[PDB]
């Protein structure tokens, strides 16, 4: 019971080694399904280290979009010490990881955001430019 | 830049000694810069806990080489359900 | 409008005195000289004149033909953008004390004195909190240096203008 | 640091010693980015610093656009040949 | 531990039986809109119809075609059913009254939803019947395209709340339901929830007339049970998303006056009565939505693939980006950026 | 061991139990004619660019939509500043959307009869 | 201006027909010229070597980056002229050189990526700019999808660039893990003495340098350069080199690095020796580019490399543009067009060009002797400044190797002139056709710069002493 949550980190690590079955898969599909399994293991590990919101974002994006594209396309083509956790009360707001990321990304690094807008603009223009034959 | 911002928008875990070290590097010059090497070791120490781990290593090593009993107010581990019991 | 961080005072970017380290967009457009409007007009004329002369030199389809009205309209639009960027840059450079700025210096002194007489803030009141004001300042300070790459302006009434 | 490192190295070796297929190649690219990001995020947590997580978000987005462009390139490559013999 | 078990069994039984009876309710409602009766013979008033179909299908042989990946063909329906049911863990029937009280409840809903295209994407590869392949590619396209609309409406709503806890989003609606200021957004969520669920008129994915049956052409027995169950459970769950994003969830009316008349102190009677009121409000909203799914199925002919893709990417998505621009603009104009 | 994790564990067990009931109770008599794939009763691949293109353009647009999550979770803290930044971000993306519309990216005999007298 | 151009151009190219491509490209050519001339006066900001940190310490602006920026605009102007104007008005050249619909937008976005690489003050900005440039350059490689070789090239490029980008991201994150920082500005002499960052910084440098194709990872890039359309190769072989090299020079993270020393030596040897047995024009030019990238890599081992690097990169950009343009012009006099993406392929196809166009061969001679480094052409002074720097800093053996590599590469530089001044049996008698005025004027301007730049050397050093000191 306590050894479970203790070795939970080491279990995700072992399953990740094992899943990286991706290389040895006879069928590339099967390889893509094992890639999805690896991504779920990654989401599991992310929650354990305290970054669950990232577990959910990974599920949303890499499995929800990137794995979906992968499958679409291929159907179509032929350190032993323990840390002290201490409390203090200086934080009166309900500020989480997502709020802080929004704060810094939209104020301290607005430039990075607009450059990412240009990068996504590229991610739109390019595929159209090379997969479509005009006129 | 986001340097110095913690996961909750405050100051990160290792801000204080970093800010002390910057107070150094502001006051000193290139010739005098070696003058606060100490602030930089403090910063790297907060970051990586290396001398702390070494000190704990020597403490554990000598502790496990001891058969005599220890008479000091001890540390007790309790289940999470048992916080505040009795 | 109290600064949260320490700034240099009357720092010399050039041979002339400093008026404003990060001037507000309204000031930079407000202090523009007739020569700067001449620059805007010259760019606005030059860009379609440029396309027409280019067609003269080396016709696109062998035989000379005047560029269509769509392209000329484009040309005017983009030329005005380039001219305005150039003119804004000239005015801001005056503000930093890099080009000659006697007229702008006097006009600023008068405007600041009038504002002080009225009891208002020298740089106006901001709808942002001071932390967002420092962040806006650190984002807009000397952003005219990247005029070639991206346009960025100061639209925020912050107090970090580098004066006394 | 451990799970991310091993995903990175095993995906790299899968990429290099691929002599089976190009899809394996795409997948090794993606999983390398995964391992990089996991190392990054563990470091972010240990430092209680937001810069690590900000760069993790940016990697996520850029890996998205990179996957989009790469699959578009593969499709354009296929359009001429009809078959991927790797 | 015991209380946790009892809560989970109660919730699970209610959800499974509600899905089972939604099928009967669909048949009966369509029947009465078609001047006929629908199931009224298997069980009193046809109330055991769904269990009859269930038992039959569980006694049916499983056929694994020769060219098929049998593992994938059997596991794809299983994963789609699991995700469809996992989606229910965050749905509240009252303030904090849910199996999972996550501060990232919305993000959980969206993620588990995005795990919903894999049944369609995988079955075509597993069946190998050609009809299944065409259906699978077209479905994957349609589903992802409309998932975009659903995610965009989620974002627009969070613009008003600034929270990813579902209960908080519901509580903010005591002032007004969000379907009042955003009526056009509610219409689009219905049109898109119909499409994302693959229901008529947008049933191109498994339309019998264009393609016999659909991706499920080859699914007999329990795998067919799983696709069926996942489809109706997803209908109810996306009606739930609609309910708490736009219809105020479990909020009906201010019953403070009434409770002060009836009771004079807190008691298990009053807690139960409040629980019943909240749950009844939320369940009546769910019932109106399910009825609307059935109504739209009764009234309209199907779209073509080109038609629905054109819809989503040329009529809906521009409007949603326009709303992305106009909602924060209205917040800024009136100084009403919501606090955390 | 809260309700969340127990429910999450419980669902796949129910799925596997229904599957095992089917395997245990149903007959199983495969033969060649039954194993054939069904295509209207008798035995018996180029695609269009827009098929590729819907899928491929899903990923950038999904990323655009999900890039607004940090914004809507921090709207008040970023005030009228972040507001303007996110307008610029949205307009830049809207430009790419306009390009997509005008190029008609996702979309898939009138001669007269003349006699030489 | 660049962002505004990109936005407008996306709108127009959406709303314009395929026949308007060249007119659009002429429009942008003139726009860039106008920006270069009207906004040049911003140099004045950089007087006394004044440095500015901008965008919340993400971007850094000094005289060096301003100069690199102007140079990149000049290169973009020249390169866009080749697409915006027809050499000849015959059917053959309409088939040979037609601009794709989206090509100009890709060019501008890749230029933006390069400028953001140059100005990058923080590692997040560096990585985003690297990925922006890498993606745009993948697409530019792939936009001519009728070519089998171009598609194969774009795919190989995608994979090699992806691996190098992962190496770069790994280096960035290791630097973060050790220092909890994303800026090199946090580094100081005390910090470098205290901590061993050598491994991390060299991994970052190597990840950047293998993207411009330094040995022993050259061959994939030379193959890509060989297999792309010629007007694409003129671009993709130049801009990434400039951006990456300029960033590395500005950052100075590999001073006296033993590994960079060995790799620069190896790059010189492979670029010089390996280009000898080449028979294809573009492979010859790619090995030229490899040797010159070696010459510039040497400058990453020392401080105060700004003058030598700027002079060398400018003269190299001019010589590279000019030699590609000469190869382009010599197409009109070949008797066999190999295909529509690469009309001329083998060096021997220039044989006897002096009998068809004497002054084209004069220009060719001038550019070749610049590459060899014959004074008083620009190439000589570029090599002279580089030797001055490296000998001032005690790189004796590397100087000897540089001598030897220049000697060896002179052989396959003169191969071109050798076959060009030989004699061809069928000699042009007459022609009504006129080469386009604009491109001929541009080629002439480049040639005159290479020939008579040295008269301004002392004026240039005087200006430099006030803007970079
Ligand atoms: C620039 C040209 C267009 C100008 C439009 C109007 C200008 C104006 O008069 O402002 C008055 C306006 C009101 O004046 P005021 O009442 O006297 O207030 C006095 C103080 O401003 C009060 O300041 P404050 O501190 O009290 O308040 C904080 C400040 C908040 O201010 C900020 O936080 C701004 C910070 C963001 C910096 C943006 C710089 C532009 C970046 C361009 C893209 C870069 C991408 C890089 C990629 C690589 O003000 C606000 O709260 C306003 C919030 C937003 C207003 C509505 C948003 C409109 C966005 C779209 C407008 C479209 C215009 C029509 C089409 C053109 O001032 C504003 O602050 C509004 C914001 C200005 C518009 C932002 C972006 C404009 C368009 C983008 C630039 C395009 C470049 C084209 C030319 C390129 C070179 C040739
Ligand atoms: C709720 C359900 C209520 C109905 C309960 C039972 C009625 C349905 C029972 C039923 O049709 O299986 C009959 C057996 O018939 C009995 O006599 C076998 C004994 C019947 C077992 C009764 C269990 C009742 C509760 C189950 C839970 C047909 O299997 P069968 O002879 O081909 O025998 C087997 C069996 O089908 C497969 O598990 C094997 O894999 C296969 O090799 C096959 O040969
Ligand atoms: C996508 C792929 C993704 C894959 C990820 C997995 C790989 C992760 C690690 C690989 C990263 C990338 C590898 C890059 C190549 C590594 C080579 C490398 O960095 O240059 C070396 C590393 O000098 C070590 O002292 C370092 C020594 C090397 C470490 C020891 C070897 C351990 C192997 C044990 C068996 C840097 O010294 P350097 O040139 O400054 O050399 C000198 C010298 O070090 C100083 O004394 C002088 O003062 C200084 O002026 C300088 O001149
Ligand atoms: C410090 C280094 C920085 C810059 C140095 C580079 C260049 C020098 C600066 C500015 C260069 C500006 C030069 C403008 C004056 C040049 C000039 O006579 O017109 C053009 C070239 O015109 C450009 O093609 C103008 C294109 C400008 C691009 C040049 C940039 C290289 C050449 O006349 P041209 O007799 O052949 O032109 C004739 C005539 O115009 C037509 O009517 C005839 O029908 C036709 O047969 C044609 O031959
Ligand atoms: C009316 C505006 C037109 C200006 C357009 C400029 C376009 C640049 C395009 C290509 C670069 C091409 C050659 C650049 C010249 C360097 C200027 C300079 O002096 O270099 C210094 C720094 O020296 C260095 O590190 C070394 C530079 C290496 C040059 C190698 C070539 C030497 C031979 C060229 C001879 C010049 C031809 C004259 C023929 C009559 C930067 O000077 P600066 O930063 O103060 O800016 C100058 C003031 N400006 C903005 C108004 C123009
Ligand atoms: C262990 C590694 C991963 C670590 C933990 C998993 C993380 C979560 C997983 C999420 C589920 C989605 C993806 C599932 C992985 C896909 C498995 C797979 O690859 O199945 C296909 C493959 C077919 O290969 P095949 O042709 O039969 O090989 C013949 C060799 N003689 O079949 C095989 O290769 C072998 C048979 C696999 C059977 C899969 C059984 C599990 C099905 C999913 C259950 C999910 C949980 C519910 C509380
Ligand atoms: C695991 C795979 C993917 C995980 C998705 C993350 C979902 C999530 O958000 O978990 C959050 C939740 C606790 O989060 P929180 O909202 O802060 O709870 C406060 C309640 N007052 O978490 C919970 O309530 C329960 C945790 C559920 C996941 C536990 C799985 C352990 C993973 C290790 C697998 C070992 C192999
Ligand atoms: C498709 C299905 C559409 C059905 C939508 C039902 C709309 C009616 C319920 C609106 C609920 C709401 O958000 O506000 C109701 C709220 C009730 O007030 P109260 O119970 O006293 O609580 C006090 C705290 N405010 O406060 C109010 O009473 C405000 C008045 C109700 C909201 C406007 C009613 C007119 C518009 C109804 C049109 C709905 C769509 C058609
Ligand atoms: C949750 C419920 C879990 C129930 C799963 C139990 C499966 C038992 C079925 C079985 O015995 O094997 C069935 C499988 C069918 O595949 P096969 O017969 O080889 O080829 C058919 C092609 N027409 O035959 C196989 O190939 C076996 C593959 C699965 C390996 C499991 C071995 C089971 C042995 C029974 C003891
Ligand atoms: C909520 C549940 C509502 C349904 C219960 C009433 C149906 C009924 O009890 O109906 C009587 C049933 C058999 O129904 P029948 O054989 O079709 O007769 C119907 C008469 N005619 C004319 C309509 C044919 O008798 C039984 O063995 C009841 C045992 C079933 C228990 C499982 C219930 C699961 C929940």
């Amino acid at each position: 019971m306590m050894y479970l949550t203790y070795y939970f980190i080491e279990i995700t690590i072992f399953l990740a080694i094992l899943c990286t079955f991706i290389i040895s898969a006879k069928n590339p599909m099967v390889s893509i399904l094992y890639m999805i399994a690896l991504f779920v293991i990654a989401a599991m590990y992310l929650y354990l280290i305290g970054l669950g919101i990232f577990s959910l974002l990974y599920i949303m994006i890499y499995i929800g979009a990137i794995a979906v594209l992968f499958l679409f396309i291929i159907t179509l083509l032929d350190n032993d010490y323990n840390t002290i956790i201490t409390q203090d009360w200086f934080n009166i707001e309900n500020t989480t990881l997502l709020t802080t990321i929004g704060n810094v990304l939209l104020t301290n690094n607005a430039f990075i955001l607009l450059v990412l807008a240009i990068v996504l603009l590229l991610g739109i223009i390019g595929p159209i430019s090379i997969t479509m034959k005009h006129k | 830049t986001a340097a110095g911002i913690s996961l909750t928008g405050g100051r990160n875990r290792c801000f204080s000694e970093w800010q002390s070290f910057m107070h150094c590097t502001a006051k000193t010059d290139a010739k005098s810069r070696a003058q606060c090497l100490p602030n930089f070791e403090d910063y790297m120490e907060c970051l990586h806990h290396t001398k702390e781990k070494a000190r704990l290593r020597e403490i554990e090593s000598v502790l496990k080489q001891k058969k005599e009993g220890l008479e000091a107010p001890p540390v007790k581990v309790i289940p999470v359900k048992a916080i505040g019991l009795v | 409008s109290t600064p949260l961080v320490k700034t240099s005072v009357n720092y010399s970017y050039g041979d002339y005195p400093l008026i404003d380290a990060d001037p507000h967009f309204k000031r930079v457009v407000g202090y523009m000289r007739p020569s700067d409007y001449g620059v805007i007009g010259l760019a606005t004329a030059a860009l379609p004149a440029g396309i027409c002369f280019a067609e003269w030199l080396d016709p696109v389809k062998g035989k000379f033909a005047r560029p269509s009205v769509k392209f000329l309209r484009v040309a005017t639009m983009l030329g005005f953008a380039v001219g305005f960027g150039a003119a804004y840059a000239r005015s801001s450079l005056r503000f930093f004390g890099v080009t000659e700025n006697a007229r702008e210096y006097k006009k600023d002194e008068a405007q600041m004195a009038a504002r002080k007489a009225a009891g208002l803030e020298p740089y106006g009141t901001s709808s942002l909190t001071p932390e967002l004001q420092e962040i806006a300042a650190k984002n807009s300070a000397h952003s005219i240096a990247g005029l070639f790459i991206f346009p960025w302006f100061n639209f925020v009434n912050h107090p970090y203008h580098g004066r006394e | 640091m451990f799970i991310g490192t091993i995903i990175l190295v095993l995906s790299f070796l899968g990429f290099v010693f691929n002599r089976r297929n190009i899809i394996l190649a795409f997948i090794c690219l993606e999983t390398m980015l995964l391992g990089i990001n996991l190392i990054l995020l563990r470091n972010s947590v240990l430092f209680d610093d937001i810069s690590g997580s900000l760069f993790a978000i940016v990697i996520i987005i850029l890996a998205g656009v990179e996957s989009a462009i790469g699959l578009s390139l593969l499709v354009s490559y296929y359009r001429l040949r009809g078959v991927i013999n790797s | 531990m015991i209380i946790n078990i009892v809560e989970i069994l109660i919730f699970l039984v209610c959800v499974l039986f509600s899905v089972a009876y939604l099928t009967v309710a669909e048949r009966k409602t369509l029947a009465y809109m078609q001047r006929r009766l629908g199931p009224n013979f298997v069980g009193y008033y046809g109330l055991l119809q769904a269990f009859a179909d269930a038992v039959k299908l569980l006694l049916k042989e499983i056929v694994l075609p020769k060219e098929s990946n049998y593992i994938i063909l059997v596991i794809s329906p299983l994963i789609t059913l699991i995700t469809a049911l996992i989606g229910w863990v965050v749905i509240p029937l009252g303030p904090g009254i849910t199996l999972g009280e996550l501060n990232l409840g919305i993000l959980f809903s969206l993620a588990i939803g995005s795990l919903g295209v894999f049944g369609s994407l995988l079955s075509g590869w597993s069946s190998n019947s050609k009809y299944s392949l065409l259906g699978s590619i077209r479905s994957t396209a349609q589903l992802i395209s409309y998932e975009l609309i659903l995610t965009s409406i989620f974002i627009i709503i969070i613009m008003f709340v600034s929270s990813l806890n579902i209960t908080t989003i519901i509580e903010t609606q005591r002032v007004v339901w969000y379907c009042i200021p955003l009526l056009p957004l509610l219409l689009i969520f219905f049109i898109a929830s119909v499409a994302e669920t693959a229901r008529p008129p947008f049933d191109l994915t498994e339309s019998e007339s264009e393609l016999v049956a659909g991706y499920f052409t080859e699914y007999s027995g329990s795998p067919f049970v799983f696709f069926f169950l996942a489809e109706y459970s997803n209908i109810i769950l996306i009606s739930a998303f609609n309910g708490y994003l736009l219809l105020g969830g479990y909020l009906s009316f201010n019953y403070s006056y009434l409770f002060n008349i009836l009771f004079n102190d807190y008691s298990y009677v009053s807690f139960l009565f409040e629980g019943l009121i909240n749950s009844s409000a939320y369940a009546i909203k769910l019932v109106f939505l399910m009825f609307s799914f059935i109504w739209v199925r009764a009234a309209f002919p199907r779209f073509t693939y080109d038609n629905l893709i054109n819809f989503c990417w040329i009529i809906l998505l521009p409007l949603l980006f326009g709303i992305f621009l106009i909602i924060p603009s209205t917040l800024y104009i009136f100084d009403s950026f919501p606090t955390l | 061991m809260n309700t969340f994790i127990i429910f999450i564990i419980l669902i796949p067990i129910v799925g596997f139990a229904l599957l095992a009931v089917n395997i245990l109770l149903a007959v199983y008599k495969p033969y060649n004619e039954k194993l054939g794939a069904f295509e209207c009763g008798l035995t018996s691949l180029a695609f269009n660019a827009a098929f590729i293109l819907v899928a491929i353009l899903f990923l950038p647009f999904d990323l655009e939509i999900s890039t607004l999550l940090p914004y809507v979770m921090s709207i008040y803290l970023v005030s009228n500043y972040g507001f303007t930044i996110v307008l610029l971000f949205l307009l830049i993306l809207i430009i790419g959307f306009v390009y997509e519309i005008n190029t008609n990216a996702l979309k898939i005999n009138t001669d007269s009869l003349i006699y030489k007298l | 201006m660049l962002i505004l151009a990109i936005i407008s151009l996306i709108t127009f190219v959406s709303m314009s027909k395929l026949s308007d491509n060249r007119a659009i490209i002429r429009l942008i050519n003139i726009y860039l010229i106008l920006v270069l001339v009207l906004d040049s006066f911003l140099y004045l900001l950089f007087l006394n070597n004044q440095t500015y940190t901008v965008m919340g310490e993400l971007l850094i602006f000094n005289s060096f980056t301003f100069y690199i920026d102007m140079l990149i605009y000049f290169i973009m102007i020249v390169i866009s002229s080749l697409y915006g104007y027809n050499l000849y008005n015959n059917n053959l050249y309409k088939t040979l050189f037609e601009p794709k619909k989206e090509l100009i937008i890709l060019f501008l976005i890749n230029i933006l990526g390069a400028l953001l690489i140059v100005h990058s003050n923080d590692f997040i900005t560096l990585f985003v700019a690297i990925e922006l440039q890498s993606y745009s350059i993948y697409l530019i490689t792939a936009i001519y999808n009728s070519s089998y070789k171009a598609s194969k090239a774009s795919m190989l490029y995608f994979f090699m660039g992806g691996i190098l980008s992962i190496l770069i991201a790994y280096s960035i994150n290791t630097y973060y893990s050790v220092l909890n920082s994303y800026t090199l500005h946090s580094l100081d002499s005390l910090i470098i003495n205290t901590l061993d960052l050598n491994l991390i910084l060299i991994a970052l440098s190597l990840g950047l340098l293998f993207k411009i194709g330094i040995a022993p990872l050259h061959k994939w890039l030379i193959s890509i350069y060989e297999n792309t359309p010629i007007l694409i190769t003129i671009y993709i072989s130049l801009i990434p080199k400039i951006s990456i090299l300029s960033y590395l020079v500005l950052s100075n993270i590999s001073i006296n690095s033993l590994v960079i020393s060995i790799l620069a030596i190896l790059t010189l040897l492979v670029g010089s020796v390996g280009g000898l047995l080449q028979i294809k024009i573009k492979r010859l030019l790619a090995f030229s580019g490899l040797t010159n990238a070696g010459y510039m890599m040497l400058l990453l081992l020392l401080n105060n490399n700004e003058f030598s690097y700027l002079y060398y990169i400018t003269q190299y950009s001019i010589s590279h543009l000019a030699i590609f343009m000469i190869i382009i012009f010599s197409i009109y006099y070949i008797n066999y067009i190999n295909n529509q993406y690469n009309p001329i392929i083998y060096v021997n196809q220039l044989k006897g060009l002096i009998h068809d166009n004497a002054y084209l061969v004069l220009s060719m001679a001038i550019v070749v002797f610049s590459f060899i480094g014959i004074p008083p052409l620009l190439g000589f002074f570029g090599k002279l400044n580089i030797l001055m720097s490296i000998l001032n800093n005690g790189y004796y053996f590397i100087s000897i190797v540089l001598i030897v590599a220049s000697l060896i590469s002179a052989l396959y530089y003169l191969y071109l002139l050798n076959v060009s001044i030989q004699d061809k049996n069928n000699i042009l008698i007459n022609s009504n056709e006129t080469v386009s005025s604009v491109l001929s004027y541009i080629l002439s301007s480049l040639i005159i710069l290479i020939t008579f730049g040295f008269i301004y050397n002392s004026l240039i050093i005087d200006i430099f002493n006030v803007y970079f000191n």
